[PDB]
């Protein structure tokens, strides 16, 4: 051979590997230091490229998808992390009661459209909801999110979800929750006019919603005229609106 | 031979093997077959597994392995020589991570392997750094990240590669 070959270099471990099988299982099981770390990504970034112990980050150092495992953050916000997503559909079918916690989301849309007709579109896609539930328990609680029609598909619905920091940091397990819960759309990070947004919109064959039991539409409307939104935070979302309306996302 | 030293290097792990191939003439077919089933995280050695089936030949040859999704589990299959059907990873040191769609495969032979490794600019010497698989199996998919692992204590290997020389 022209070249000491592999093994030739391999070749006295691999032998005394066969002699000595303790030493081995020492071996094979000490590698177990990941060499990189992080790694740079650019916008737009498909969340979906991501591995189950991903973290990624945002920030004006800038895109970084990252492993958990090697992650100070992840470590940081690691103990108050456990899933439940039989809990997620509970969630959203007795939100009715429970609309208090998730003030913003209908604040969205009553932002943007009061009418019935536009909850109810809303309403016919409970993964967004599931998104906006999913990051909201993950500790990203200042979250704001807006809803506007697909361009390049029919009857479909896009909901942003706009970050209120200059730096983001999606924990492994938020994400991997995220992308299960989500089965039925594709997330994509982005940055518009120095706002970072997780762009959500639906995907392929079949329809999801029709795999979750419908909900009242008009009951939740009437429990909405009880209630007494910030006023703030509906202004915040006419800006907000207004700011993302050219924004215009690449086909998927 | 070759399945008790591939169970005795993933007794560290969850995956199982399935159960006396010859060197001179070593067989085209596949080899063996690890599965791991759903919900499952675990890693496999994969450069380890190439190197040392390479090292078991006796003859010129490019291991590879095969990794597919049966649409219930992860599947690795075995080969001394990459088939003309086998796949190939579209994969770099730097961005190394793999989603495998229901009843689709990739693949990992050593020379491109080594391809990778010098393009990474990945250090060459032995058991220094060892491309690994990790396999998050989630159905409908499977996930896979070819990361390159390095030893816990650099030290103890080299004098363990220094016993080793002695041996021979
Ligand atoms: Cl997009
Ligand atoms: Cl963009
Ligand atoms: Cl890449
Ligand atoms: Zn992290």
């Amino acid at each position: 051979t022209l070249t000491r070959a592999a093994r030739d270099r391999y070749a006295p471990y691999f032998a005394y590997a066969a002699a000595q099988p303790s030493d081995e299982v020492t071996t094979v099981r000490g590698l177990s230091n990941p060499l990189i770390k992080t790694a740079p990504v650019t916008l737009p970034f498909d969340l979906g490229q991501a591995v189950a112990d991903n973290c990624l980050s945002l920030s004006g150092m800038g895109y970084y998808l990252g492993l958990g495992g090697c992650c100070p953050t992840c470590a940081a916000a690691e103990p108050r992390l456990g899933s439940d997503r039989a809990a997620l559909v509970l969630a959203y079918v007795q939100q009715l009661n429970s609309i208090y916690e998730y003030r913003v989301f209908l604040a969205s849309v009553a932002a943007r459209d009061p009418s019935e007709r536009a909850l109810e579109e809303v309403l016919a896609h409970p993964e967004l909801f599931f998104a906006y539930y999913v990051l909201r328990d993950g500790g990203l609680r200042d979250v704001r999110v807006l809803f506007f029609e697909d361009p390049d598909a029919q009857g479909a619905l896009m909901m942003y979800v706009v970050f209120p920091e200059k730096s983001v940091h999606v924990h492994h397990r938020v994400l991997d929750r995220l992308l299960g819960a989500c089965a039925g759309h594709r997330i994509v990070a982005h940055v518009w006019q120095t706002m970072f947004v997780l762009v959500v919109r639906k995907k392929g064959d079949g329809r999801p919603a029709d795999d979750v039991p419908a909900v009242s539409a008009s009951d939740i409307y009437c429990k909405m005229r009880d209630i007494s939104f910030d006023g703030e935070l509906l202004l915040e979302y006419k800006r907000l609106y207004a700011a993302f309306e050219d924004f215009r996302p690449p086909r998927p | 031979t070759l399945v008790q030293r591939l169970k005795l290097i993933l007794s560290g792990g969850n995956l199982r093997c399935s159960d006396a191939c010859d060197p001179e003439r070593p067989p085209t077919r596949c080899v063996f077959q690890v599965h791991g089933q759903d919900g499952s995280n675990d890693t496999f050695p994969l450069e380890y597994v190439l190197r040392l089936m390479r090292s078991w030949a006796h003859v010129p040859c490019d291991p590879y392995v095969r990794v597919q999704n049966t649409g219930v589990s992860v599947l690795f299959q075995g080969f001394f020589f990459r088939p003309a059907d086998a796949p190939l990873a579209a994969i770099t040191a730097e961005h190394n991570n793999v989603i495998l769609a229901s009843t689709h495969s990739t693949g990992m032979s050593l020379s491109a392997l080594d391809d990778i490794k010098r393009a990474g600019g990945v250090d060459t010497r032995p058991l220094r750094a060892m491309m690994s698989v990790s396999c998050f199996v989630r159905m409908p998919r499977v996930q896979l990240s070819f990361r390159f692992m390095g030893p816990d204590d650099a030290s103890q290997t080299q004098r363990l590669l220094d016993r080793a020389e002695l041996r021979q």
